[PDB]
């Protein structure tokens, strides 16, 4: 079976940055390509963006382009997300979703939940 | 560009209906419901290249060799008007075979609806350059024996018609019926044996051999049961899987054998119909 | 950038019943259409892909269809296990985009 694995929540302080863990087994790492979506509290699922795990180019959405930073471990098939100077817009549940051949998404990560907090 | 953003995917995550050869392990093209993202997937590189590109390029080459053949000069000709009939309704069954299986490969993707039904249409095209091909071929072999030309034109007809109604059968489709569909087209090119045979016999070998028959019928022959061997056998994806996924597989091997089997027939009647000049319509053989 | 418009954006139906839920595209997305299940606290499911393809282990309940800019997700006989939040997503252009979501209730 497929499988994504995400980090735990996090908790962080305005002006912080994070990063997400995305595992993924049971495929070939470099054949399919990985996104990042986004779910604000009792909202919709954004784009963040997606990654090519094989040629190691991303392309990321206009909203993010600032905000988020794709990285990868090709030997351990992990992908990564950093999120760069958080404000409390930023609190959100971040998915791993996986494409196969075309953007629909069969495999998503169980989500990783971002609190910022100053309290 | 950013429309239609697609990459190539392992044989395992494919649908069923796209799952034709499990000897093709990488470089699919992935199901797509827009012709537009289909038709842009001939300038990429993929399982269905070389399946495109080789009837895409066969197409235009006998499109542009039956256009040269209606404009050659009739004085050149022993009845120019029913005589660019035969050769046309070989160029008819020539250019539809090599048109519906182009556009076939492009659309294989799309969805299962859609695939079904070009299938049918790449199926239906074999038998229709198998009965073209026939037509030229007899009319000038049987020239001075009209009764059994009339007969052999019949006969090829009911079992091409009954091919393309084979065809509609959805179990045709199915990859345990690679061989039956081998062997059902295989025999329709071969059923040409027995009106050979009775030209053999009225004509005689030294007549046979002279008009050279015998040479380009064995070629013929050759290139039918290699082609349809290579098909069935899935050679050389068969002694080496993962390694012609894109270049050199059985289909694309197959694909070739097709385009130069018809350049081959041809070559064979051109030349039985200037053969026909030289001698004239008259026989008082 | 192409915008999906999902309605209705809530609806409450009885167990046995049929709901449909429709998209509207702002452009064409050539059937490059997915329609995702999410319960309360879990990660969203694949229902329906390019545009009318059930994915693997759905229930034959749901159906996808339309083309060009209009799509639709239909429920036939509503089972209790059907209650959460309905998403599209078109896959035609980049950025891509999901409706604004559907939330199912039963009764
Ligand atoms: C059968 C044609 C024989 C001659 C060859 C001509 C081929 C020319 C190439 C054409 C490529 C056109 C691709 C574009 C086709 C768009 C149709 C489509 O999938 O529509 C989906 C939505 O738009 C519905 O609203
Ligand atoms: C020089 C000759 C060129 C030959 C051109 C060959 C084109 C002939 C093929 C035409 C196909 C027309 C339809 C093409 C578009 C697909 C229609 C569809 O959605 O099918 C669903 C099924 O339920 C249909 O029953
Ligand atoms: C005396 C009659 C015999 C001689 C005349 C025949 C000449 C050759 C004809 C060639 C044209 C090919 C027609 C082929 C017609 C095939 C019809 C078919 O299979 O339909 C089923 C589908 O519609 C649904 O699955
Ligand atoms: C004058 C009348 C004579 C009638 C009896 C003999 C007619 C010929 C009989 C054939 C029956 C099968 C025996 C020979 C079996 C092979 C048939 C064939 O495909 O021909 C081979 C050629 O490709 C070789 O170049
Ligand atoms: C002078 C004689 C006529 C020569 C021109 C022949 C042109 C080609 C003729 C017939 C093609 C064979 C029919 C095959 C047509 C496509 C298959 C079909 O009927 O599909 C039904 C679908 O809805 C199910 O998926
Ligand atoms: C008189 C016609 C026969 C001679 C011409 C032969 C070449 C064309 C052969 C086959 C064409 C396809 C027939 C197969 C019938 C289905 C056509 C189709 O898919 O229509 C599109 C609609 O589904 C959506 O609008
Ligand atoms: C389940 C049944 C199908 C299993 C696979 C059979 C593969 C046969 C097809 C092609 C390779 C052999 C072709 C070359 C060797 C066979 C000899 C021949 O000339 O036969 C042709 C026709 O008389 C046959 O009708
Ligand atoms: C492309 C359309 C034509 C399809 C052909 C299908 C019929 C089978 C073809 C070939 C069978 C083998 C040739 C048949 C050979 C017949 C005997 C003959 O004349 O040969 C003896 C000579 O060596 C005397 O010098
Ligand atoms: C006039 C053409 C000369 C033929 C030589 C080309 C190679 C052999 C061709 C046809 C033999 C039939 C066997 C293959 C049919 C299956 C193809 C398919 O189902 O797509
Ligand atoms: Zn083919």
């Amino acid at each position: 079976e497929v499988l994504l694995q995400q980090s735990g929540p996090e908790l962080v302080k305005p002006g912080a940055s994070v990063r997400i863990t995305c595992k993924a087994s049971g495929y070939t790492f470099t054949d399919f390509n990985m996104d990042w979506v986004k779910q604000s509290p009792g909202k919709s699922l954004e784009w963040i963006g997606d990654f090519n795990p094989n040629s190691g180019g991303s392309i990321y959405n206009q909203k993010f382009k600032d905000k988020a930073t794709f990285t990868v471990d090709k030997s351990s098939s992990t992908a990564y997300m950093e999120l760069r100077s958080l404000t409390f817009e930023d609190t959100a549940v971040y998915y791993c979703a996986r494409e196969t051949g075309t953007a629909w998404f069969a495999y998503w990560g169980q989500g990783t939940l971002v609190t910022v907090s100053a309290a | 560009e950013f429309e239609g953003r697609w990459r190539v995917i392992p044989h395992d995550v494919l649908p069923d209906w796209l799952k034709d050869n499990d000897f093709l392990l990488h470089g699919h093209r992935p199901p797509m419901p827009s012709f537009r993202a289909c038709f842009k997937s001939i300038f990429r590189i993929h399982t269905e290249t070389g399946n495109i590109w080789t009837h895409l390029l066969g197409c235009v080459f006998f499109l542009c060799l039956g256009i040269f053949y209606m404009f050659r000069p009739n004085i050149s000709f022993v009845a120019p008007l029913q005589e660019k009939v035969v050769f046309g309704l070989f160029f008819l069954g020539a250019i539809l075979c090599l048109s519906f299986s182009w556009l076939f490969h492009t659309v294989y993707c799309h969805s299962e609806g859609v695939s079904r039904l070009f299938s049918k249409l790449d199926y239906s095209g074999i038998a229709l350059l198998i009965m073209g091909s026939f037509v030229p071929w007899l009319y000038y072999s049987f020239y001075c024996n009209p009764q059994p030309c009339f007969i052999y034109l019949i006969v090829i007809c009911v079992l091409g018609i009954a091919a393309i109604i084979v065809s509609q059968w959805d179990m045709f489709a199915t990859p345990q019926y690679r061989g039956v569909r081998a062997g059902v087209f295989l025999g329709l090119g071969l059923s040409g044996i027995i009106p050979t045979l009775h030209y053999v016999i009225s004509e005689g070998f030294l007549k046979a051999a002279t008009i050279g028959q015998i040479g380009w019928l064995m070629l013929m022959a050759s290139l039918y049961i290699t082609g349809a061997a290579l098909y069935a056998a899935r050679i050389p994806e068969r002694f080496f899987p993962g390694k012609c996924d894109i270049w050199f597989h059985s289909h694309q091997l197959f694909h070739i054998f097709v385009v130069a089997g018809a350049f081959v027939h041809f070559h064979g009647v051109s030349n039985l119909q200037e053969f026909r000049f030289m001698i004239g319509g008259g026989c008082s053989e | 950038d192409i915008q999906m418009t999902q309605s209705p954006a809530s609806l409450s139906a009885s167990v046995g019943e049929t709901v449909t839920i429709t998209c509207r595209a702002s452009g064409n997305i050539h059937n490059f259409l997915a329609w995702y299940q999410q319960k309360q606290g879990k990660s969203p499911q694949v229902l329906v892909y390019n545009a009318k393809t059930l994915a693997d282990g759905v229930p034959s309940r749901f159906s996808g269809s339309g083309s060009g800019t209009q799509y639709s997700l239909k429920i036939n006989s509503l089972q209790p296990e059907d209650f959460g939040s309905y998403y599209c997503q078109q896959f035609w252009s980049t950025p891509y985009t999901f409706g604004g979501g559907t939330k199912l209730e039963i009764n």
